[PDB]
DNA sequence: TCTACCGATAAGCACAACTACCTCTCCTAT
RNA sequence: AGGAGAGGUA
DNA sequence: ATAGGAGGTATTGTGCTTATCGGTAGA
């Protein structure tokens, strides 16, 4: 709660990020691919069909953080 | 031999200004001590998406961009250039005698 | 006036052996809050990317 | 002190195999089991064998190098302790001139000194040397119970190496 | 808690388990299974529910820590002077009187037919 | 240009001599720069991975600097932790303790 | 073995003790001759370390080793406090007196610290004040009273100095036995740092950083050593009075590279945790070539080949796809960082950047070299064409236009 | 001992001169030629102040 | 009437007087 | 191999 | 270990830390 809801640049980059490298690694896709051989093509298309499970910890300056998903937010 | 100003008020205005992000709840805080700086952003619009992005960061690279271009150095007599205009302007503090 | 301790970026600014020696004699206590210190020492400065943290569950 | 106490860990799983939610359950003990495999060792708690109770899970959390996720699990193990004063009965396994050996289990060996036992001396007019000085007759596979002391560990192995003592009473194979 | 009797049980669920599924993708050790098998053939207990029971009734009745029932229990005494002179612990105590322990030895006896 | 070549003496960092593959210095406003654009693994990667790269070892009871590990100021541990720091944070440290300066180190893991 | 990994943070600074620089020191031995003994550092004229294993100067560190002193010696960082304290506390009444009421003819005394002004040492030097001495003067008194340095006991460090009856030098051991009879609540909160006080030991610099077995033009096995070391040595034999070790200590405390004296003070820290030098770079000229889009990049093909990225399938050649971070000194603006997709041409020793995007980069096809950043980590690829990339930054910063 | 050809060093040798001098120090000079063709790279100038490199 | 700090006037002391850079020559006492 | 001094580029 | 008189001349520029220099205010 107390959040703008909107999934940042700097968020959706980190997380394409870490997809990439773990798909680098020989890691199975939760989403269905067809002539794709780049991990970062993979990636985006997971964050389309936003199937990624990754959860997102948005750490507060008071000390308090709140726990969102991927799936929650929208991506614009 | 005048163009050491600007890399020097650069230089400064970036250390005082580097630890200024904008936060999740709006407000603008400083790095150390979760300082608050500013409690909305003073924007004149359109879009409030900005929430990771150092403004402070963003401001000084803009006034490093501003002293860097007014490198003409014309100093008229009884006159300033506008690279000093802009370093007394940014300096307050030591004008204080 | 804030009361933050920042040794290391005061001496990263101006007289780094004074501002040691100083800090040294308070005995005060660097938290490594600012951006440059984080960098220094091999950590992220957490404005755009490490603000937050991704966990599987 | 055979007491099953709890024991937190930091296992991590690497990006090979993240998938199947729905059994999910079935890689994060394998990764579980593999974590206490490749040490297999401990300085001073003993050892475990299988995790027979889980407790709980925590929050998955990614370090970016070769694709690791780290699973902190809290679960209760087997473990033994080897406290000073008890009697822990043993197999033996060969006789020699110094340092008989004694077998407790295949998880530490243990050497028996000189002055441990009652004075005798050495029979070598048949092949295994006996100690039936005292009416007792010791041989490979009768187990004796004798009291522990003191144990040592090493630096890479951390071989749990004790003394054994027949000081006390009841010596000998019952 | 397990000494000899609930460790032996629970002992023969991984083994019963092995049999099913003992594929395994990774990378096993065969000394752990090896320090099973070969460490509780010395001494096994008939049955689970009167065994543990039993043991546990002098904790309540009687004043006994919980580091002596461990090496009392696995040393398994057939007499009295035996369990003083074992443990320094009991020289110069009155607390307990010696016949109830032989008792209680008998009623150890009974439990091993 | 450059790919893999020789340190500098005292510290692990590319030499500037440019016959002997030497490499590009990353300055403080290229830095500032990155930090406004607001990315940190490229940051990260030019000042620790690809720059002078080194571990610490720090004990976890006693927050003192040890030398596998082992500090003379109390018994031998196993509770010992390593950080990932520059070969120029462990300089400065030498440095601060030839002066006469002790830092204490307090890790959270 | 194995330690577990760990975060750094919570830097404490206190000032350094006898016991943690005892406890920190390594196989401290106390020969002069053994500055550059085998046990401490790599480039020792042996090639072996006793501490740890053979190695090429990269699994090895710097160990440390402390001298021992056979008197005792006051912190030079602690002296000014010292001599703030001795001026409020009498010398012999020890409250806040012969040395208290002005009718007994004794004058105050100010306790000062001389800077290489009368025997080139950083001590403690009592003075009086001389209005005082002048009113002492109108009234009859020309010299001091005998038994006025009566609260000054014997010390046999005393030499032959003859300066002036006014001023002596106080002795390190003199300054113990001023402070004893003071309450320690006073002397606490003037003095954060208690355990400080006694400095009976000086650390010595490693070889790893301090033996400079430089290649010295032919005399490749010179090891010229650092120059403090010379001092260092002197160090290890001393007797007789503790002033010159004082004197001594306190000027090789400042050959430290953090002192101001052209690698010391903010310049080391600039070049060595400010600026630094990282790999996988390449800087050559630039020229305008109208043909190749805005966001691409060309890069020689003599050159594409030599680089080598990493790619997780361990190395592969730059081709066309590749993104790599492009800046042209100094960097005034945020948008001189631009990530451009790498293009191969033909041309060698030289890199084509369209006409239009030299206004981002301020710069001219006159001479102007650009040097570029090749990431290696996946991560950071994917995060350089989101966030620096050119169509990322069409929009600019400073105006909005 | 002896001294070898640093990355970018490359010609064809032209002359060896060996030399000495009075105190018995013996010298020895190696002269390396090569042809620079303009490159695209190459920066031209004029007689009045115009400043350049080869575009195509 | 004699103490008791209390702001001014010189006298030294300490950093700061720019980036990315590239070549040549000379240097290591007696 | 590290330094000191000069002429220079954007 | 020794050696390297003596000369009128011809960087600023800002902060900081003294000393000293009288200088009134209170009992
Ligand atoms: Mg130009
Ligand atoms: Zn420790
Ligand atoms: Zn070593
Ligand atoms: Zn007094």
């Amino acid at each position: 709660r107390k959040t703008s809801k909107f999934m940042t640049k700097y968020e959706r980059a980190r997380i394409l990020g870490t997809r990439a490298l773990q798909i680098s690694m020989n890691a199975p896709v939760m989403v269905e691919l067809e002539g794709e051989t780049d991990p970062l093509e993979i990636a985006m298309k997971e964050l389309r069909q936003r199937k990624i499970p990754f959860t997102i910890r948005r750490y507060l300056p008071d000390g308090s953080f709140e726990e969102w998903g991927v799936d929650e937010l929208i991506v614009e | 031999g005048n163009a050491d100003l600007p890399g020097t008020l650069s230089r400064r205005l970036m250390f005082f200004m580097r630890d200024i992000y904008a936060a999740y709840d709006g407000t603008v805080r400083n790095s150390f001590g979760n300082q608050l700086v500013q409690f909305t952003y003073e924007t004149d619009g359109p879009v409030e998406d900005i929430t990771g992005e150092a403004l402070g960061s963003l401001s000084a690279c803009a006034l490093s961009e501003a002293a860097y271009s007014a490198l003409d150095q014309p100093i008229s007599l009884l006159e300033t250039s506008p690279l000093l205009n802009l370093k007394n302007v940014l300096e307050c503090g030591s004008k204080k005698g | 006036v804030e009361s933050t301790p920042a040794p290391f970026t005061q001496a990263c600014f101006s007289s780094p052996s004074q501002c040691f020696l100083k800090a040294a004699k308070e005995g005060v206590r660097d938290d490594l809050q600012g951006s440059i210190d984080a960098l220094a020492w091999g950590k992220v400065p957490g404005f755009g990317t490490g603000d937050q943290f991704e966990i599987i569950i | 002190m055979f007491i099953k106490v709890k024991l937190p860990w930091d296992v991590t799983i690497p990006a090979e195999d993240m998938d199947t939610g729905l059994m999910l359950q079935r890689a994060i003990v394998i990764r579980l089991l593999e974590a206490f495999s490749k040490e297999k060792a401990t300085k001073d708690l003993g050892y475990l064998i299988t995790p027979t109770i889980l407790e709980n899970i925590g929050e998955g959390k990614i370090k970016e190098q070769t694709g690791e996720i780290q699973f902190p699990v809290v679960f209760n193990g087997i473990c033994f302790k080897m406290f000073k004063g008890e009697i822990v009965h043993g197999v033996v396994h060969k006789v020699h001139k110094t340092g008989v050996f004694l077998k407790s289990g295949p998880y530490e060996i243990i050497y028996l000194s000189h002055m441990k036992m009652p004075g005798y001396e050495f029979i070598p007019g048949e092949n295994p040397f006996f100690m039936n000085q005292y009416m007792s007759r010791i041989q490979i596979g009768a187990r004796v119970r004798f009291v522990v002391l003191d144990t040592e560990w090493r630096e890479a192995e951390k071989d749990f190496m004790a003394l054994a003592s027949i000081d006390g009473d009841n010596l000998g194979p019952f | 808690c397990m000494m000899d009797c609930e460790a032996f049980q629970i002992l023969d669920g991984i083994k019963g388990q092995l049999v099913g599924l003992s594929e395994d993708p990774s990378i096993k050790i065969p000394v752990s299974y090896d320090r099973a098998l070969a460490y509780v053939e010395s001494c096994v207990h008939y049955t689970n529910p009167q065994s543990v029971r039993k043991v546990l009734e002098p904790l309540k009745t009687y004043g006994i820590s919980d580091g002596e029932m461990c090496v009392i229990a696995n040393a398994s005494s057939e007499s009295v002077d035996e369990v003083l002179a074992f443990i320094p612990s009991l020289k110069t105590k009155k607390e307990v009187i010696n016949q109830p322990l032989q008792d209680a030895l008998e009623e150890l006896s009974k439990l091993k037919k | 240009f450059r790919n893999t070549g020789p340190v500098h003496p005292l510290t692990r960092q590319p030499v500037a001599d440019r016959k002997r593959f030497g490499g590009i210095k990353f300055g403080e406003m290229e830095r500032d720069c990155l930090i406004a654009h607001g990315a940190s693994a490229n940051l990260h990667e030019r000042l620790f991975t690809l720059s002078d790269s080194s571990q610490m070892h720090i004990c976890r009871k006693c927050k003192t600097y040890a030398n596998g590990p082992y500090c003379r100021v109390c018994v031998s541990s196993d509770h010992v932790v390593r950080v990932y720091v520059p070969y120029g944070a462990k300089l400065l440290c030498q440095e601060l303790f030839s002066m006469g300066i002790t830092l204490n180190f307090d890790t959270k893991l | 073995l194995q330690v577990p990994v760990g975060t750094l943070t919570s830097i404490g600074f206190s000032i350094s003790n006898n016991n943690d620089r005892d406890k920190m020191s390594v196989l401290e031995v106390e020969a002069p001759n053994q500055v550059t003994d085998s046990r401490l550092g790599l480039p020792n004229p042996d090639s072996v370390c006793r501490t740890c294993g053979s190695k090429d100067r990269k699994v090895c560190e710097g160990h440390f080793g402390v001298i021992n002193f056979a008197y005792s010696i006051i912190n030079p960082y602690f002296l000014k406090e010292v001599a703030a304290l001795l001026n409020k506390i009498c010398p012999g009444c020890k409250y806040i007196c012969r040395y208290c009421t002005l009718n007994t003819g004794y004058p105050l005394m100010k306790f000062r610290v001389t800077t290489k002004e009368v025997f080139r040492r950083s001590g403690i030097v009592v003075e009086v004040n001389e209005e005082s001495l002048m009113k002492l003067k109108k009234r009859g008194v020309l010299t001091l009273p005998p038994d006025y340095w009566s609260f000054l006991p014997q010390d046999s460090n005393i030499d032959e100095s003859c300066l002036k009856p006014t001023r002596r030098i106080i002795t390190h051991a003199q300054v113990y036995a001023l402070l004893l009879g003071i309450d320690q609540r006073l002397i606490k909160k003037d003095i954060p740092m208690f355990n400080s006080l006694g400095l009976t030991s000086f650390p010595v610099t490693p070889n790893g950083y301090r033996v400079t077995e430089i290649v010295h033009q032919f005399n490749g096995a010179r090891l010229i050593f650092d120059e403090r070391t010379r001092i260092y040595k002197k160090l290890v034999g001393f007797e007789g009075n503790t002033l010159e070790l004082s004197s001594r200590v306190m000027e090789c405390m400042q050959y430290s590279r953090l002192f101001s004296e052209k690698l010391c003070g903010l310049r080391f820290m600039k070049d060595v945790l400010l600026g630094k030098r990282s790999d996988h770079t390449f800087r050559t000229v630039v020229v305008g070539d109208p043909s190749l889009k805005l966001n691409e990049i060309g890069i020689p093909e003599s050159i594409a080949k030599r680089l080598q990225v990493s790619e997780h399938l361990i190395f592969r050649s730059l081709m066309d796809g590749d993104t790599v971070l492009m800046n042209r000194p100094p960097s005034i603006h945020q948008h001189s960082l631009i990530a451009m997709t790498v293009r191969i041409l033909p041309t060698t020793s030289v890199v084509s950047l369209n006409p239009i995007c030299c206004l981002p980069f301020r710069g001219d096809f006159d001479g102007d070299c650009l040097h570029g950043y090749v990431p290696q980590s996946i991560q950071a690829k994917v995060e350089l064409d989101e966030l620096v990339a050119l169509d990322k930054q069409l929009i600019n910063r400073q105006n909005g236009r | 001992h002896s001294i070898k050809l640093k990355h970018t060093e490359r010609g064809i040798v032209q002359k060896v001169v060996l030399s000495s001098n009075d105190e018995g120090k013996n010298f020895a000079a190696v002269s390396l030629r090569q042809v620079r063709s303009p490159c695209l790279g190459d920066k031209f100038s004029s007689m009045h102040g115009q400043k350049g490199v080869l575009g195509y």
